[PDB]
RNA sequence: ACCCGGUGAAAUUGAACUGGCCGUGAAGAUGCGGCCUACCCGUGGCAGGACGAAAAGACCCCGUGGAGCUUUACUGCAGCC
RNA sequence: GGAUGACCCCAGGCGGUAGGGGAGCGUUCCCGAUGCCGAUGAAGGCCGACCCGCGAGGGCGGCUGGAGGUAAGGGAAGUGC
RNA sequence: GCUGGGGCUAGGAGUGAAAAGCUAACCGAGCCCGGAGAUAGCUGGUUCUCCCCGAAAUGACUUUAGGGUCAGCCUCAGGCG
RNA sequence: CUGUUGGGAAGCAGCGCCAGAGAGGGUGAAAGCCCCGUAGGCGAAAGGUGGGGGGAUAGGUGAGGGUACCCGAGUACCCCGUGGUUCGUGGAGCCAUGGGGGAAUCUGGGCGGACCACCGCCUAAGGCUAAGUACUCCGGGUGACCGAUAGCGCACCAGUACCGUGAGGGAAAGGUGAAAAGAACCCCGGGAGGGGAGUGAAAUAGAGCCUGAAACCGUGGGCUUACAAGCAGUCACGGCCCCGAGGGGUUGUGGCGUGCCUAUUGAAGCAUGAGCCGGCGACUCACGGUCGUGGGCGAGCUUAAGCCGUUGAGGCGGAGGCGUAGGGAAACCGAGUCCGAACAGGGCGCAGCGGCCGCAAAGUCCGCGGCCGUGGACCCGAAACCGGGC
RNA sequence: GGGGGGAACCUGGGGAACUGAAACAUCUCAGUACCCAGAGGAGAGGAAAGAGAAAUCGACUCCCUGAGUAGCGGCGAGCGA
RNA sequence: AGAUGGUAAGGGCCCACGGUGGAUGCCUCGGCACCCGAGCCGAUGAAGGACGUGGCUACCUGCGAUAAGCCAGGGGG
């Protein structure tokens, strides 16, 4: 039930951004950076990116603003400690089967 | 470590569906010849415990 | 095993911090037990000495004060600027120190 | 909502009792303990839900009843449990033990008896034992009892 | 022992600005009442008091505390039959 | 009264040992924190006739000190002589 | 008789011209370490603040009597009214 | 990289850059980019390991029929004495065996709680056997672990000094500074020590070194005190001194006034404890229970060990537990049941709110708190008892 | 080939008492403390003359559970498959 | 006649500065806990020691009359 609050509350803030996934990163961070920008991550705000995507996850991980997570390590305390969720289709997926 | 029940208790008394306690009368192990009737008959039914003393007991039996 | 030091007797060195910052000249000497090396001219002292055969007229000399190894950055003698070293292993394949803004040697 | 907002809801987490720090708090020198004798003591007094002070204790003096066992043991015999009608209430087609286990209405390892309290519902009801007045509610709600063995 | 030079302890010590009487007070008061007496601070001396110091009374009792000892206390063991 | 613990008004209670209960203060440590305060001076110390608080305390100022400290809200205890 | 040197006998054990003497400055059972944080119904001590309430020293029973169990008496929460 | 303050930049400011690396430690203060590192990678001639891979070797493998040769001996078995098991002599079997007696070879033997029968289980008196398990002298990683009275007894040359014949006991004791630049030389002095000079950002950082509290000792100043009666204060007024219709210090006179803690019926008590100061110093934790309480789910609630994942990420796991029915010594019956001849009497039991929806709830899980049980269980203290040694 | 050492761990051979039972003897503490022997990186155990009711299981070891159940017990304290 | 002030041997309170002393904060070479890793040595004389050993050497470390070390492989610069 903590699971689903927890991204509910960024959902009604409108916190929560799904994604389809993730242009140009292919592991390294400038290339992230690229997307997150061109995505409204100015990192100005701190990030919970959560994706099963290893090359993805490397990519962001060294942001001081970013807290990275595979699907399965989804957590209510790494959600509430950040400012702004975004997933994968495939991470919201694995999300939904879990608060089933 | 866990609580033991108390083997006498278990032995000598029996905690209701409300919890209440009850125990044989006691008074007709012996020495009966001359006890009425009416006594030996009232002996033989089960009463039940004065609640402090019933309250005490329940907590021996922590598992029934 | 061994201090790493990054800089050795007597390449010439940038000293970046201190109060000598900006300085440039060359490792007189290396202690990597302290991890410090003496630059020339550079944390100049006055130490006292006593009335002796030594120094009889006693007074003062100047010492070299040593520097943390780490105030310290190598000058490359291709670019002639303060370097970060980089190793590259030639074709011996001995390993050597290069500067980490061209390529060049630095010993 | 963030880190800072996390709070447990009052009540939720009380202060405990600290005893033996000074006179403000109203716990202080005896910290509650009164004055002397063996339960200020540490180590404290006796069981105080048997012990009665060296007479013979109120549950020693009550007789003991029934048979208490012997060694070896607990003699093995099939056990019963019963579900009432009622409880089959929520079940269509069949009810076997099995599905009662499921439903956590039949504890695993007793043989089922179907008991009265309740209405019979017209389901195929199979069991090791029904009451006189399951059996009859049962038949005549156009069930069926079958019988285990 | 005393005085002067040298060196320099101790137990004890709630703090003290620490008198007498007659009373009072947990029943023997420098510390309370009323009176009496009394300028400040020492040195050598005396031992009546500070229920002076030392030692959590050794007597006495209490503890379902200990220990040594005894016996036709109880129960056992060696040993002997 | 107003709606809700905002605060105002009227009335009444408020000696206290064992002890029950309530509400708080402060100490170490954790999340908050890749943050924030900090050599234009951390903690600690010494002053203060000032400010807030019933109080435990908390501020502010001066001097010392010279490198650490750590909020709102929560968490946990080797927590107050 | 006294005495040097070299030896032997010890803990419920030695040794004793006998005092329960002596067995490394306290022996009616040596010392060390361990069981061990023995047990102590006894004595002592028990540390921040404010606020409300507020006892008992009785009865019964008790190898019990300065200790307990229950009850009485205090306090909190819920219900009744 | 530059500028700036500064003894020192890593602070502040400007403009950049890396990141599979923004773990952490250093560098004159506070640094992703200066140093050591970190992520990600790479590495053994020699010794060790090698539970993984490969190979070899030892070793392994039939069916009727007949025969009735073999199938673990002072053994089974029975009795006596004991131990082990939950079993304390119990109806006491089983496993083991000190004493006595003492077999059989499958038509043999042991066992299923005295014994007997039946029905089954198993093959004693020879041996070996990885792994899953325990531990931590050793190496490493990590802490809502200590931070020099703590943490190991020991941060330091400590099982040391010292104590003890011996077994054995067993301490204290860390910090100049960024850098020794650790104060040349002069002056007083035998020296120690100091005063200058010098170093340093700072020297009441000068080595008897960071900070430097308190008790304690002193110098200097303000007020006060030699006719006064005292738990040492307090209230009032006045004098003097200080900072500037107010405060502060001081205290002459007048009023009032029996230390603190402890234990007690009752203490200032001539009853306990305390010389003073600083530091250490006593109601906890696990597991169970009981109530209360904050939530989750609710005829249901919940998982344990483990497994997978993570490397401060969670999930899986339903075995099991509590609840859903009670009554009865039990057989047993069951919303009843027990006593009883009883269709008697009795004991103990059985029976939400609103508009199918929502709300509440049995119950149960988790957190928190009070108290209880088991543990040393609030801390400190015996005299003693026992083991092994000296 | 042995001998001797090794912090815990392990098996085997021996094996207390305080204490608890609010006294104490059976009982408990506890097969613990401790002595001894032996191993080893583990040790032990291990391939049914088993279990025990299932017409079943299938060496041993270790964890969870079964279960504080069954029982044991001056049917006390407690002990506990 | 009356009445009132300056005495301080010394003492008391307050303030300033020191001395003594080593609290407190900060620090950490060390400790602690858990987890992982690893786990026998010895007659080829162990564990653990004694005495030695430096140009000058009290101690510690290291080492053994070949004595702060000898030979060889590897690492490193
Ligand atoms: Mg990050
Ligand atoms: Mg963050
Ligand atoms: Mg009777
Ligand atoms: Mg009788
Ligand atoms: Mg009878
Ligand atoms: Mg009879
Ligand atoms: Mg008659
Ligand atoms: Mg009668
Ligand atoms: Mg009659
Ligand atoms: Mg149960
Ligand atoms: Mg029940
Ligand atoms: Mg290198
Ligand atoms: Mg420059
Ligand atoms: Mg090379
Ligand atoms: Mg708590
Ligand atoms: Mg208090
Ligand atoms: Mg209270
Ligand atoms: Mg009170
Ligand atoms: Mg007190
Ligand atoms: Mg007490
Ligand atoms: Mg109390
Ligand atoms: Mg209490
Ligand atoms: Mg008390
Ligand atoms: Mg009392
Ligand atoms: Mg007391
Ligand atoms: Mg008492
Ligand atoms: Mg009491
Ligand atoms: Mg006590
Ligand atoms: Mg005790
Ligand atoms: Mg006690
Ligand atoms: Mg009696
Ligand atoms: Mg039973
Ligand atoms: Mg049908
Ligand atoms: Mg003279
Ligand atoms: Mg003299
Ligand atoms: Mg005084
Ligand atoms: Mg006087
Ligand atoms: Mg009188
Ligand atoms: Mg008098
Ligand atoms: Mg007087
Ligand atoms: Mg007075
Ligand atoms: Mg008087
Ligand atoms: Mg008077
Ligand atoms: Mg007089
Ligand atoms: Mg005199
Ligand atoms: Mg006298
Ligand atoms: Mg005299
Ligand atoms: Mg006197
Ligand atoms: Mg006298
Ligand atoms: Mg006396
Ligand atoms: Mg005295
Ligand atoms: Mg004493
Ligand atoms: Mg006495
Ligand atoms: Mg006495
Ligand atoms: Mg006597
Ligand atoms: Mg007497
Ligand atoms: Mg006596
Ligand atoms: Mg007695
Ligand atoms: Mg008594
Ligand atoms: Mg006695
Ligand atoms: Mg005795
Ligand atoms: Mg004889
Ligand atoms: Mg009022
Ligand atoms: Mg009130
Ligand atoms: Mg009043
Ligand atoms: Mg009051
Ligand atoms: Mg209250
Ligand atoms: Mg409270
Ligand atoms: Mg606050
Ligand atoms: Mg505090
Ligand atoms: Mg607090
Ligand atoms: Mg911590
Ligand atoms: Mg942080
Ligand atoms: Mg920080
Ligand atoms: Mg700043
Ligand atoms: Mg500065
Ligand atoms: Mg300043
Ligand atoms: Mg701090
Ligand atoms: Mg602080
Ligand atoms: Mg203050
Ligand atoms: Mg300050
Ligand atoms: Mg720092
Ligand atoms: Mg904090
Ligand atoms: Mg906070
Ligand atoms: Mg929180
Ligand atoms: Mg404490
Ligand atoms: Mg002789
Ligand atoms: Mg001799
Ligand atoms: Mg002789
Ligand atoms: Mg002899
Ligand atoms: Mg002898
Ligand atoms: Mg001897
Ligand atoms: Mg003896
Ligand atoms: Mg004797
Ligand atoms: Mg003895
Ligand atoms: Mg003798
Ligand atoms: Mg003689
Ligand atoms: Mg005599
Ligand atoms: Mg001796
Ligand atoms: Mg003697
Ligand atoms: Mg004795
Ligand atoms: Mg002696
Ligand atoms: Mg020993
Ligand atoms: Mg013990
Ligand atoms: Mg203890
Ligand atoms: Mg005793
Ligand atoms: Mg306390
Ligand atoms: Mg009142
Ligand atoms: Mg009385
Ligand atoms: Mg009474
Ligand atoms: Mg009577
Ligand atoms: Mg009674
Ligand atoms: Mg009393
Ligand atoms: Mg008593
Ligand atoms: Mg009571
Ligand atoms: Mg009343
Ligand atoms: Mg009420
Ligand atoms: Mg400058
Ligand atoms: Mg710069
Ligand atoms: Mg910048
Ligand atoms: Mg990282
Ligand atoms: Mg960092
Ligand atoms: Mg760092
Ligand atoms: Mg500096
Ligand atoms: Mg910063
Ligand atoms: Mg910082
Ligand atoms: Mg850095
Ligand atoms: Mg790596
Ligand atoms: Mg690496
Ligand atoms: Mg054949
Ligand atoms: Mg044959
Ligand atoms: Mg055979
Ligand atoms: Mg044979
Ligand atoms: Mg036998
Ligand atoms: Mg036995
Ligand atoms: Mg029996
Ligand atoms: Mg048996
Ligand atoms: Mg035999
Ligand atoms: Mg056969
Ligand atoms: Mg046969
Ligand atoms: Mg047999
Ligand atoms: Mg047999
Ligand atoms: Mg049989
Ligand atoms: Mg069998
Ligand atoms: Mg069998
Ligand atoms: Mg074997
Ligand atoms: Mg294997
Ligand atoms: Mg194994
Ligand atoms: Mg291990
Ligand atoms: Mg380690
Ligand atoms: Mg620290
Ligand atoms: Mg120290
Ligand atoms: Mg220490
Ligand atoms: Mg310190
Ligand atoms: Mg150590
Ligand atoms: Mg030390
Ligand atoms: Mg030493
Ligand atoms: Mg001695
Ligand atoms: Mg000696
Ligand atoms: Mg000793
Ligand atoms: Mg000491
Ligand atoms: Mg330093
Ligand atoms: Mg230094
Ligand atoms: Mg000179
Ligand atoms: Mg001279
Ligand atoms: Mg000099
Ligand atoms: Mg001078
Ligand atoms: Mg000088
Ligand atoms: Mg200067
Ligand atoms: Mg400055
Ligand atoms: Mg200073
Ligand atoms: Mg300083
Ligand atoms: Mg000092
Ligand atoms: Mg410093
Ligand atoms: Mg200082
Ligand atoms: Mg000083
Ligand atoms: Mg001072
Ligand atoms: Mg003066
Ligand atoms: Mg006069
Ligand atoms: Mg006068
Ligand atoms: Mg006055
Ligand atoms: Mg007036
Ligand atoms: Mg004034
Ligand atoms: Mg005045
Ligand atoms: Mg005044
Ligand atoms: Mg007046
Ligand atoms: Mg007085
Ligand atoms: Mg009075
Ligand atoms: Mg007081
Ligand atoms: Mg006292
Ligand atoms: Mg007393
Ligand atoms: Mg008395
Ligand atoms: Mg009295
Ligand atoms: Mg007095
Ligand atoms: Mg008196
Ligand atoms: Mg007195
Ligand atoms: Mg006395
Ligand atoms: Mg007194
Ligand atoms: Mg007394
Ligand atoms: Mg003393
Ligand atoms: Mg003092
Ligand atoms: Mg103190
Ligand atoms: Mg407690
Ligand atoms: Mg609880
Ligand atoms: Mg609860
Ligand atoms: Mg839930
Ligand atoms: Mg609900
Ligand atoms: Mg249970
Ligand atoms: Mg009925
Ligand atoms: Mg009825
Ligand atoms: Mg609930
Ligand atoms: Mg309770
Ligand atoms: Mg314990
Ligand atoms: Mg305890
Ligand atoms: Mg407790
Ligand atoms: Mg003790
Ligand atoms: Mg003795
Ligand atoms: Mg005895
Ligand atoms: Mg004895
Ligand atoms: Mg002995
Ligand atoms: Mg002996
Ligand atoms: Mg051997
Ligand atoms: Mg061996
Ligand atoms: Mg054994
Ligand atoms: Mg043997
Ligand atoms: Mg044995
Ligand atoms: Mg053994
Ligand atoms: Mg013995
Ligand atoms: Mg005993
Ligand atoms: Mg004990
Ligand atoms: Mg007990
Ligand atoms: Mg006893
Ligand atoms: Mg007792
Ligand atoms: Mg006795
Ligand atoms: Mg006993
Ligand atoms: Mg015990
Ligand atoms: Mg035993
Ligand atoms: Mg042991
Ligand atoms: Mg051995
Ligand atoms: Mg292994
Ligand atoms: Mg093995
Ligand atoms: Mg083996
Ligand atoms: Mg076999
Ligand atoms: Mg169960
Ligand atoms: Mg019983
Ligand atoms: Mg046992
Ligand atoms: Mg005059
Ligand atoms: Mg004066
Ligand atoms: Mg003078
Ligand atoms: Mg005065
Ligand atoms: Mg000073
Ligand atoms: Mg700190
Ligand atoms: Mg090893
Ligand atoms: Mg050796
Ligand atoms: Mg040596
Ligand atoms: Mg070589
Ligand atoms: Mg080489
Ligand atoms: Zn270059």
């Amino acid at each position: 039930k903590g699971l689903a609050m927890a991204v509910a509350d960024r959902a009604r803030e409108g916190k929560l951004l799904l994604v389809e996934a993730f242009a140009g990163v292919n592991g390294k961070t400038k290339e992230f950076l690229a997307w997150a920008k061109e995505a409204g991550l100015d990192g100005s705000e701190s990030v919970l990116l959560v994706t099963g995507n290893e090359l993805v996850r490397r990519a962001a991980r060294n942001l001081p603003w970013v807290v990275t997570l595979a699907p399965e390590g989804l957590n209510v305390y790494d959600i509430v400690r950040t400012e702004r969720l975004v997933m994968d289709l495939d991470a919201w997926e694995v999300f939904q089967n879990r608060i089933g | 470590p866990k609580m033991k029940t108390h083997k006498g208790a278990k032995k000598r008394v029996k905690i209701t569906a409300s919890g209440k306690v009850v125990a044989m009368k006691t008074g007709k192990r012996h020495l009966n010849w001359q006890k009425s009737g009416k006594e030996i008959r009232q002996k033989g039914r089960k009463f039940v415990l004065a609640k402090p003393e019933a309250e005490r007991i329940k907590l021996l039996l922590p598992y029934e | 095993m061994r201090v790493k030091m990054h800089v050795k007797k007597g390449d010439t060195v940038l000293v970046a911090s201190g109060k000598y910052k900006g300085r440039v000249g060359k490792v007189k000497e290396v202690l990597p037990k302290k991890y410090a090396v003496i630059v020339e001219g550079v944390n100049i002292v006055k130490k006292a000495v006593r009335v002796s055969p030594k120094y009889p007229q006693g007074g003062f000399i100047e010492k070299e004060a040593p520097l943390h190894a780490s105030k310290v950055r190598p000058i490359c003698p291709a670019c002639g600027k303060p370097t970060r070293v980089r190793k590259k292993f030639l074709e011996n394949g001995k390993k050597i120190r290069v500067c980490a803004k061209c390529g060049g040697a630095l010993d | 909502m963030k880190l800072s907002d996390l709070r447990p809801n009052p009540g939720a987490n009380k202060r405990r009792k600290r005893v033996g720090r000074g006179p403000g708090s109203g716990h202080g020198k005896t910290a509650t303990r009164g004055h002397k004798g063996q339960k200020s003591r540490s180590g404290g007094l006796k069981d105080p839900r048997r012990f009665e002070g060296g007479r013979s204790t109120t549950l020693m003096r009550l007789p003991k009843r029934g048979m208490q066992g012997q060694v070896p043991g607990e003699i093995k015999r099939p056990r019963y449990q019963g579900v009432n009608l009622k409880d089959l209430a929520r079940f269509e087609g069949e009810v076997t033990p099995e599905l009662l286990v499921r439903a956590g209405l039949l504890k695993k390892g007793y043989r089922l008896k179907i008991l009265g309290e309740g209405e019979a519902k017209p389901l195929k009801v199979v069991a090791h034992a029904f009451s006189k007045s399951a059996l009859e509610k049962l038949k005549a709600a156009g069930g069926e009892p079958v019988l285990l063995e």
